[PDB]
């Protein structure tokens, strides 16, 4: 009777996790190979022309490769699937909480999706790849319950498109029960008990199957051990701790992430709605994100170019390190924030020991950063705004770090790594505010539960000192 | 039996004692102007001997809470691992490992042409930062590691003098002189923004 | 002035070198029946004031990456304090600590009544023992820490040697031989709820 | 208008959380004391005894010592308040669901409680202190909203005997928001979103509050360093690694739990209708009480007598070591089980490294642990069955860890504190079976993410397997 209806939901749960950890795994290995073979182009090129003049070619290089990539991006985005621009997640939360934008039905904007996500990060621009990761597992869940029955119907389709929506945000950050709970904060219209499993099998399945496909990548077939495109893991050093002396310079963190958050609103709010004045059609589109990858590839030279700082290679600091103009077996410290991804600058913002970062150069890389981030968001690519939140918070909670441990006589509690952590929790939940499925996330992907109730306390005052000013983003661009 | 030794197992002890003290000395004879793994090598071998001498015995052991024997052999294998001495001998061990040989005789050969009193021996460094860089990639590819993997600590300390002499002392780097092209450039692309807003604002 | 040294320099670190090496030789003389902290206490306060005499010089400690003579020093000091050869030593140094010197002459006074040739030299074990157990609880108000905190090493490793010839090779205990009460008042008590369960039941 | 009696709703709530805080640490504190001084005197005679015969009169001091202690808090409990028995989770469980079983409404149940289980933890019975935590939080809250206002109505009062029961369970087990989903899983009536925070500031202020006293009781006044009455922390070594070898290891174990808790229900089940129909007079209880505390004091003196295994102090495996029989230095080990509170053996059970624990030993006082409080549970004195059930888990886990540590070759994913934990949870999710609660407090005291998967498979299959057979503890006593 209903038995094998609630069998053909499982099987069909099984099926969108099984899917969007296949996409997730695709798009990182395929953004690992092309920003591999771009930054090594760039590496051998400045090396190339670091002596006996030249290194106006290695700008050039830099910027027509940015502006080659998102070129493609662009065109394949603006033209065919103008709805695939953005994250996407403004659409889904929407979709989820009742009215259905046009064009999410279609295979296309799952494969323009992903393509423009291979072809935004690898470009050089200020993106994440893990917000367009929700929009994808939404639209391959749909996919799955339509043609080209009873699963066409909004009751079960909302319910499978919601189990998608999770599965991407478990295969983007390393969460299952963050998932769920993301599931959950939207069009939670009812508490059906075999629905959070369904969603939470889905969720599940994906994580595993993204390990299992990127470990098989790795050397390791029995390792898994990398839960999500971005995997910021082990607190539990003694920077673990959370004490009585920092709740509130927490309350006070979570208040200039809210500030930040509402200035990085309001910002891309007058630049979005010059966008919709002005810059509407496609080819115009088309032009102002190639300028705008040429000019974070500039930005990104000229800050390197005009960088004293110099430290030696630890061993996995530094991906592709260049030594511009430092001594040899030197190597230079501002290219080593613009040639890691976004995905490993973070790591290394949250576990790098104290005294390994200057001031001034993490400075200007968060303030180049966050209007670049500004900027390139509200774009016609396909894009996320998470870990551009997420470096920018980190690096200016690291900032707080040092600013604490000079204060004070270089104490234990102020370790900058933990200040880096409650920075990068504050400035997502200032500018994205979503209250608790960040808090899980944020507990689920550093595997700590101790830091529960002080992320909780940010995500709060971000959110609450964030919509005295303006809304969210997310639901900004619901509203133009 | 208990509160003394058996006599032969005191001289194994006394065999050990006398080796590891030698070590000791030549750990810190060689300590600033690193020798680590040029000159103790062979007394390593003899200490990593008497200890495996030991146990073919119980009594030296594990007899005692401290186990100071143990916990010196394990010293000197954290200092031998430390310093990565593997790379100063070959795979058949007790030589000199004929890819270093080559980096010493060059770096005795580069100091003694910065004897001679400015910039004049610059290709000698040049090959031996090159040399330096083969052997970096060398200890990747055969010894599989991560980028950045630490060489034999001799090598890697004579290849530091090296380089602190010719840059924080000497001061010669050639520097670029190309600025006003990167600042052409940067002007020209950062004002092409500027060009395409006000355009599409007044169209 | 970089690849070579200062002469006073290398006069200092071949003086923490000399000491040094005697040392490791001191440790591992002394290794098995230990008197580590018996015959090592002025040579560990020597190698201890070599190694604050380079450090009032600069060159030695932290110009390379291993630094040899701190991981040294830090290796003493850890043989140091796990042996806690401060309590063989008065808290005001260089001395033998009284209240283990009268320990290690009742414990040379115990094994010189152990070499008559069964049991007549107990009430010099036992005095022994309650020594033993004297100075565990004063290495817990005097220094306070946890219960069975470790004392000096050589103290302990004779009350080690002792236990050890008193138990596993004299065989000498003298057991209760009280089983008989004990297994009267157990049955007496686990036939009770016997009677009270079946009365209860039958009532 | 509306804004005064929320007001007045939080600052209650904050009450009934700084209350069972302090009832939570008067507990704890008087339990430590008392506890001390009984074992002090009896291994202070012991060693009396040792040697020079005798050695019976101390199996005579600790069976009067341990029935003078359960005569007081059975003729406390049996006589006075006879609903004040038992942990009394069962009976807030059917309070939240509706049913209002008389005599919860008053003081004096509280303190009758309170007095009974300081006075049975003492008295050496099988018995775990933070069972009947949460009714005495539970009659903490309904004494705040009553007199000797619109809070006597059963809409408000209910809302704040949840607040209390969450309070209860987070000073019980450091766990606030494990807390919280304990007071969810019954009464969920409604998700009204506000209740929920007022649940969680209860819930978090009671935790803190047994923090600071339970600090201030120790040294350091801004350690905070004690979160619960049982705190099994620090799983975040080599140890912490679940793998998919593992993965049927743990439903496997589940299984085992399973059918131990279905033993456990219906061998309880017999001897509670036994003590039903025969035993239910109350100077007959007051007796079956003072037998059952004697003999658990002899069932352990005949164990520690009868043994063999003699091992060394480790600087803190032993809280009162006696060395009877072994040689002098090396003390018994036997009697480290029996000696320990519970809520010790249990973190040496999930902590010492492997090959610390003799089969054979720690078989013996699992049978007769097993046994022990499968026979002290159903009685009238004021008892947990929490810390009996995890003890007993943790024990045949640790077994088990053993097992496999022999049949592979001494493996590194065999590790035995692992799987003492894994243990733990499936004992307890066989004889109480709560299903997410438990899942959120394992890993909350824990302080682990990675445990919440395996446990809450643990916890799921030890809850299908035991219904296959039989009802839960905490159901079945509402069916007599
Ligand atoms: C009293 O004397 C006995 C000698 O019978 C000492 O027992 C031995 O103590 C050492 C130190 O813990 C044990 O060594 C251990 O070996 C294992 C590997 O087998 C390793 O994993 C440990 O980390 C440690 O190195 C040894 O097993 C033990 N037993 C024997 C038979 O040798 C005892 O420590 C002495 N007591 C004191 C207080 O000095
Ligand atoms: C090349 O030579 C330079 C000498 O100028 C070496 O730099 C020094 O290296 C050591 C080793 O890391 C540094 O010591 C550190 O000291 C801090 C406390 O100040 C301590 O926390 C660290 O754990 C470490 O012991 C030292 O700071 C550093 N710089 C100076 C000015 O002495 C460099 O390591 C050499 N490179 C190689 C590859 O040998
Ligand atoms: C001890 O070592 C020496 C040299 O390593 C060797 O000649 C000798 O045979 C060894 N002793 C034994 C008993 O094997
Ligand atoms: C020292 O030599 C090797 C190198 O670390 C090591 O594998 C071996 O176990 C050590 N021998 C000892 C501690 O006796
Ligand atoms: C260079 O090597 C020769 C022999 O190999 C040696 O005599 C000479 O002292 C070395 N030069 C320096 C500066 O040590
Ligand atoms: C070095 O140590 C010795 C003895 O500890 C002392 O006499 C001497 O003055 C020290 N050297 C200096 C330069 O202080
Ligand atoms: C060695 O001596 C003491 C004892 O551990 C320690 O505090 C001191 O810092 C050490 N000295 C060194 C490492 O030079
Ligand atoms: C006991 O002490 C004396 C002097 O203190 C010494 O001559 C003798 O050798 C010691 N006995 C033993 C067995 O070492």
């Amino acid at each position: 009777a209903f038995r094998t209806v609630e069998i053909k939901r499982w099987v069909i749960c099984a099926l969108i996790g099984i899917l969007t950890g296949l996409v997730a795994c695709f798009i990182d290995i395929v953004v690992e190979n092309l920003a591999g073979l771009k930054y090594r182009v760039i590496k051998g090129n400045i090396d190339k022309f670091t002596e006996k003049g030249g290194l106006s070619f290695s700008l050039l290089l830099w910027a027509t490769l940015n502006a080659a990539f998102v070129l493609v991006g662009s065109v394949i985005v603006a033209f065919i699937e103008p709805v695939a621009a953005g994250s996407g997640i403004p659409q889904i939360k929407c979709f989820l909480n009742g009215v259905k934008i046009p064009h999410v039905v279609r295979l296309k904007t799952l494969v323009i999706k992903v393509s423009g996500v291979i072809l935004s990060v690898v470009g050089g621009l200020a993106v994440g790849k893990e917000g367009p990761m929700i929009h994808s597992g939404s639209v391959i869940a749909a996919g799955i319950s339509q043609g080209r029955e009873y699963f066409r119907r909004d009751t079960e389709k909302r319910d499978f498109v919601s189990a998608g929506a999770a599965a991407g945000v478990s295969a983007a950050f390393g969460a299952p029960v963050g998932g769920v709970l993301f599931s959950l904060e939207e069009g939670a219209s009812f508490w059906n008990q075999f629905l959070t499993w369904r969603i939470f099998f889905a969720s599940m399945i994906s994580t595993f199957t993204l390990n299992f496909v990127l470990s098989i990548y790795h050397g390791n077939m029995w390792d898994l051990s990398s839960p999500g495109l971005i995997n910021f893991g082990r607190f539990d050093s003694e920077k673990m701790a959370y004490t009585i002396h920092e709740i509130p310079v927490f309350i006070a963190m979570g208040v200039v992430g809210g500030v930040l958050g509402a200035v990085f609103n309001a910002l891309n709010y007058w630049l979005t709605m010059f966008r919709i004045r002005y810059i509407h059609r496609p080819c115009l589109q088309v032009i102002e994100a190639v300028l705008v990858a040429a000019v974070t590839a500039t930005v990104a030279f000229v800050l390197i170019y005009s960088s004293r700082d110099c430290q030696p290679l630890q061993g996995g600091s530094m991906s592709y390190p260049l030594q511009l103009f430092c001594a040899d077996g030197e190597y230079n410290s501002m290219a080593a924030a613009f040639f890691n991804t976004p995905e490993k600058s973070v790591v290394s913002l949250f576990h790098d020991p104290p005294g390994s970062y200057n001031p001034l150069t993490l400075g200007l890389f968060t303030l180049v950063y966050f209007f670049l981030a500004c900027w390139t968001y509200g774009l016609t690519v396909s894009a996320g705004v998470f870990i551009p939140s997420l470096l920018i918070g980190a690096a200016w909670g690291r900032l707080f770090g040092i600013s604490l441990s000079y204060l004070t006589g270089a104490a234990i509690w102020a370790d900058p790594g933990k200040y880096a952590l409650m920075g990068a929790a504050a400035q997502l939940g200032g500018i994205v505010r979503m209250t608790l499925s960040l808090t899980v996330i944020m507990m689920e992907a550093t595997s700590n539960v101790t830091y529960g109730f002080p992320i909780m306390l940010v995500l709060m005052t971000a959110k609450i000192v964030g919509d005295v000013f303006i809304e969210g983003l997310y639901d900004m661009h619901i509203q133009l | 039996d208990l509160p003394d030794l058996d006599p032969e197992c005191r001289e194994l002890l006394l065999d050990f004692a006398n080796s590891s003290a030698e070590l000791t000395g030549c750990l810190v004879r060689s300590a600033r102007p690193v020798r680590l793994c040029q000159t103790c090598y062979p007394l390593f071998q003899q200490v990593v001997s008497k200890m495996d001498n030991i146990s073919r015995a119980r009594s030296l052991l594990m007899a005692d809470r401290m186990q100071i024997v143990v916990i010196l052999s394990e010293f000197f294998n954290t200092t031998w691992q430390e310093a990565n001495c593997a790379n100063c001998l070959t795979n058949n061990s007790e030589e000199l490992s004929n890819s270093t040989v080559y980096f010493l005789n060059l770096f005795n050969h580069t100091l003694t042409c910065f004897e001679h009193n400015c910039k004049n021996c610059r290709e000698a460094y040049k090959t031996l930062s090159s040399l330096y860089s083969e052997m970096q990639k060398m200890n990747e590819l055969e010894n599989k590691a991560e980028p950045g993997t630490h060489l034999c600590i001799d090598v890697e300390d004579a290849m530091n003098i090296t380089r602190k002499l010719w840059s924080r002392t000497f001061n010669c780097s050639v520097p670029c002189s190309d600025t006003v092209p990167v600042i052409a450039v940067s002007v020209f692309i950062l004002f092409l923004p500027v060009v395409f807003y006000l355009s599409s604002f007044l169209h």
